[PDB]
């Protein structure tokens, strides 16, 4: 019973990937670094 | 002259599945009472 | 009527019952049994009971007019 | 035993110089030299060449193309000979140092076809194992997913009908090895924590290597009684840490709650897994994993905190740590919510009848679309 | 050639494909079952392919050959094979059995694979004048099993007319249709016509006559899942045009879970792209898998760039994924919707306030959300949480969002309500399952 009415119209990961990988930033470590020499001072 | 049609053919299907409906409870009552019988 | 005759079917196995010792499984239903008076019974069986726990040696509870197995 | 070719370090060193930042770093370029010159490998010097831009010297590439193709004359003369005047297992074993040539000098097709070909002539199932981890190597050190699947696939079915112990193990290994390819990580933690106290397979990595890809795999996946009980206390694992002293600080401070050591190590343990061949797609995932577990195990044992109480904890600002909570609320991963206005974060675990109602809700709603699907389709 | 032969090895297992139908469809008519009906026109689609000139002729040879007008209607529209050396008489129907007119059933059938065929063959006019001839023939014709089968074709005619872009010369006449089958008490034949012209409004852009319409027929329960399927994504995007958002997310929900696992690829991506692009209107984030399944993977790769950009909070990147993708829409049928969330972007961050903070103050609420000034955070906050997307009250007093307490909801009526909903479901489950319970004679 396929729907013909409605036509039917690199990156190829097995892993699942949630939407805070697409998210940018900067390193942790870099994070890390900055917010431990702001606190410093 | 329509009446008789429409009529007859909503009668028809409201028996066939009365008649269904029928059979079905025949044969449950039939599980029921060989269960009692044994 | 079924919930009437499965409580009769309970009411079969009431008390008083006859302690037997169960002799050796006949067929299904049926079976025989030493009974504790001192002589053996071929004897029914109520389809209620398990056909697994009637060990050749395990005791067994009869109705104490019919000495059948309960 | 099994023999180190494909050499998984060029592996590491090709990843390392793609990456940008040791693209132009020399003492890759040193190594990955020195180990193509002693391997006198060709085809993969023209593929990293093409890939990599670089300019490729034209007496060594021709030097090596020579002693290849002579070699190969030599592999090919010694089948010959086998078939001539001797039976089927010396034209066996020259087929197979033809194929195992032909993955050392880097060829990929060709090592995969001559290799084929062999497994089909390949009788005796220990050479048939053997013949299988070597494609399983391959396809590791090409990192092609299919290749490893269906090798992998064919390793256990080979060891199922027939499988010696030693084999197993390799081949669990193997197994995770590629589940940490593909951020499978609670099978790879499974995998290594087997593995780790009859760890053999010193072609894929040395013992310490392992043995710090065990730790991270198993701290991400398993809990605190797990991690405790199997890690932390972890015989062998204990022995090789106490050489490897920023490996076991990292471990140690989530398991002590000393959290901003924990962080600082974090951090370390980031820098070297952005840098490794293996782990590299997965470093960010790993890195938000252990943030988003560090909160949930500092949040377990409070109902409400000030927010203070974690900066000092973590050893970072007050405005970090609020960004990185309510991100990861956001995302649904911790259970808690913010109160800024005091800066308190109160914690909204659910109860156990409340959770157990809602995993019933969940788990009935998804039975009962399945009963309804089914009903509709059979009562037409 | 033995290619030749292998085709009329095919063509000829068809022809016994099309024979059972049809003595399926017979079976019927003597069995006071109309359910060998739906299992014949079930296996209609599978053998709509596989077909060619000579099969049909052969099946019209075959069949019919009474000399009535229907050999004269549909003989010229096909080609005829020539005298080929297996001259193998195919006649179903043996003297009486020719000599009596065929069913309506059967000979409905095969003028639907004559219909079929012709569209196949891309010839659209002269299906046209068969799918015409067809339904002045089974109008007149009151058979409830016909019913089913007619269902179908009328499908079919509205395909047809379909390429032929006319749509509206016909809206009448399914109109009428419709109006019978809801005097017949049809349950098949009225969810199909209804789905079918939900489909023209659509086409023709007159979502106020489909909402008119949905309020007042009633889709019968008792009907296709695909049909429930198709009536629940229309009655889904008509909800979202008209900006019930929620009840449009939980139709296209429900359509997408009753869609027929994998059979309707164009189907299932227009029922994701939707579904999407309401849920975003809502301001939640959809599921990341939709975006990296197989089938829907390049399909809805541009609501993945447009998710990415509402969920970062980048205006700017909304705006380009408009200017390049955004055209597509135009072709999708969702460019308002996009609109619509382009200047609704602000209540998915609203969203996100509220589930990660519980007290945040409002010129918190503006720095977090882009805000200019915190009276514009006062009035978004307010008029997102009259809009039942938030659960907080801003105290005026001194300026903080504070959210509803959460309840224990076990000790609340609510799960009592669930339960009362799954308990209905489950005993109308039984009730079905064992009020039919076929026990033949």
């Amino acid at each position: 019973d396929e729907f013909e009415e409605f036509p039917a119209e690199e990156d190829a990961h097995v892993w699942e990937d949630n939407w805070d990988d697409d998210n940018v930033e900067d390193d942790f470590s870099n994070q890390l670094r900055a917010e431990l020499e702001k606190h410093g001072y | 002259r329509q009446y008789y049609l429409s009529k007859i053919e909503e009668l028809q299907l409201i028996v066939n599945d009365k008649s269904q409906n029928l059979r079905r409870l025949q044969a449950q009552r039939n599980e029921l009472n060989a269960k009692v019988r044994l | 009527e079924f919930l009437h005759a499965q409580e009769e079917v309970k009411r079969i196995q009431s008390i008083p019952l006859v302690i037997g010792q169960f002799l050796e499984a006949v067929d299904q239903n049926t079976a025989i049994v030493g009974s504790t008076t001192g002589s053996n019974y071929y004897v029914r069986i109520l389809s209620t009971i398990d056909r697994e726990l009637l060990k050749p040696n395990a005791s067994v509870a009869l109705h104490k007019h019919s000495n059948a197995l309960v | 035993g099994l023999p180190k070719n494909p050499d998984l370090r060029i592996a590491q060193l090709r990843f390392l110089l793609s990456l940008p930042e040791h693209r132009g770093d020399a003492a890759v370029r040193d190594e990955l030299m020195a180990a193509v010159r002693d391997n006198n490998m060709a085809p993969y010097y023209e593929a990293l060449c093409k890939s990599l831009d670089w300019q490729i010297d034209v007496d060594l590439l021709n030097k090596m193309k020579k002693a290849n193709e002579d070699e190969l004359k030599r592999l090919d003369e010694e089948l010959e000979d086998a078939e001539k005047n001797l039976g089927e297992s010396e034209i066996r074993d020259a087929m197979m140092a033809k194929a195992e040539y032909l993955c050392r000098i880097g060829d990929k097709e060709g090592a995969l076809t001559a290799f084929r070909k062999t497994y089909d002539k390949t009788v005796a199932l220990g050479h048939r194992l053997d013949i299988v981890f070597y494609l399983l190597r391959i396809g590791l050190f090409y990192m092609d997913n299919d290749l490893i699947t269906r090798n992998t696939e064919k390793a256990k079915s080979l060891i199922e009908e027939g499988g010696d112990w030693d084999r197993r193990n390799r081949l669990k290994v193997y197994q995770g090895l590629y589940c940490v390819a593909i951020r499978d990580f609670k099978q790879a933690a499974e995998l290594f924590l087997d593995t780790v106290s009859t760890f053999t397979s010193y072609e894929l990595m040395d013992y310490k290597t392992f043995v710090t890809y065990t730790v991270y795999v198993s701290m991400i996946a398993l809990e605190r009684p797990d991690l405790r009980e199997k890690v932390i206390k972890g015989a062998e694992i204990l022995e090789v840490l106490h050489s490897l002293p920023a490996v076991r600080q990292y471990l140690f401070s989530l398991y002590e709650c000393r959290y901003s050591v924990f962080f600082q190590s974090l951090a370390v343990v980031e820098q070297e897994m952005k840098k490794d061949w293996l782990f590299a797609p997965h470093y960010r995932y790993y890195v938000r994993e252990m943030r988003i577990h560090a909160y949930s195990q500092l949040l377990e044992s409070y109902r409400s905190l000030t927010l203070g109480y974690m900066a000092e904890a973590f050893g970072v600002g007050v405005e970090f740590i609020d960004q990185e909570l309510s991100r990861f609320i956001a995302a649904g991963r911790l259970h808690c919510k913010i109160d800024k206005v005091n800066e308190i974060v109160e914690t909204n675990r659910p109860d156990s009848k409340n959770w157990q109602y809602q995993e019933t809700i969940k788990k009935g709603d998804l039975l009962l679309n399945r009963v309804q699907k089914l009903s509709r389709v059979i009562n037409m | 050639a033995a290619a030749e032969h292998s085709q009329r090895e095919l063509d000829t297992v068809t022809l016994e494909d099309i024979k059972e139908h049809v003595k399926q469809l017979e079976k019927a008519v003597s069995g006071k079952e109309p359910r060998f009906v739906l299992r014949a026109l079930r296996m209609l689609p599978s053998t709509s392919r596989r077909l060619n000139h000579y099969v049909l002729y052969k099946a019209v040879q075959g069949f019919f050959t009474s000399n009535n007008a229907t050999r004269d209607f549909l003989l010229p529209f096909l080609e005829e094979p020539m005298d080929t050396e297996a001259d193998l008489q195919f006649r179903p129907r043996t003297g009486k059995a020719a000599s009596t007119p065929l069913l309506p059933e059967v000979e409905a059938y095969l003028q639907l694979l004559v219909v079929i065929f012709m569209m196949n063959s891309k010839r659209y006019k002269e299906a046209q004048k068969i799918s015409d001839d067809l339904m002045q023939k089974i109008s007149t014709q009151n058979r409830r099993a016909l019913d089913l089968v007619a269902a179908k074709c009328y499908y079919y005619h509205a395909r047809v007319y379909e390429f032929l872009d006319k749509l509206d010369v016909v809206r009448s006449f399914l109109h009428a249709r419709l109006r019978t089958a809801t005097l017949r008490h049809d349950a098949d034949g009225q969810a199909t016509l209804l789905n079918l012209l939900l489909r023209n409004y659509l086409h023709y852009s007159l979502y106020d006559q489909a909402e008119k319409l949905v309020s007042k027929s009633v889709f019968p329960e008792q009907a296709n899942n695909n049909e429930w399927a198709r009536y629940l994504y229309y009655t889904g995007r008509i909800k979202a045009i008209q900006l019930e958002y929620s009840e449009a997310r939980r139709t296209m929900t429900n359509a997408l879970r009753k869609a027929p696992q994998h059979t309707a690829v164009g189907f299932k991506q227009t029922v994701h792209k939707l579904l999407i692009v309401v849920e975003l209107l809502l301001g939640e984030i959809p599921d990341r898998l939709q975006f990296r399944q197989p089938s829907l993977k390049r399909s809805l790769m541009p609501y993945f760039l447009l998710t990415q950009a509402v969920r970062t909070g980048n205006l700017a990147k909304f705006n380009q994924v408009l200017d390049q993708f955004g055209e597509k829409f135009q072709a999708d049928g969702t460019y308002t919707l996009i609109i619509r969330l382009r200047h609704n972007v602000i209540k998915t961050g609203v969203r996100m306030i509220s589930l990660s903070y519980s007290r945040i103050s409002l010129a918190d609420i503006a720095q977090k959300l882009q805000l200019d000034s915190p009276e514009d955070a006062e009035f978004i906050v307010a008029k997102a949480i009259r809009d039942g997307v938030i659960e907080a009250s801003i105290n005026h007093e001194k300026g903080y969002v504070q959210s509803k307490e959460m309840i224990d909801i076990y000790s609340t009526r609510e799960p009592q309500l669930a339960f009362h909903q799954r308990i209905s479901f489950c005993l109308d489950i039984h009730n079905m399952s064992v009020k039919a319970m076929r026990f033949p004679p």
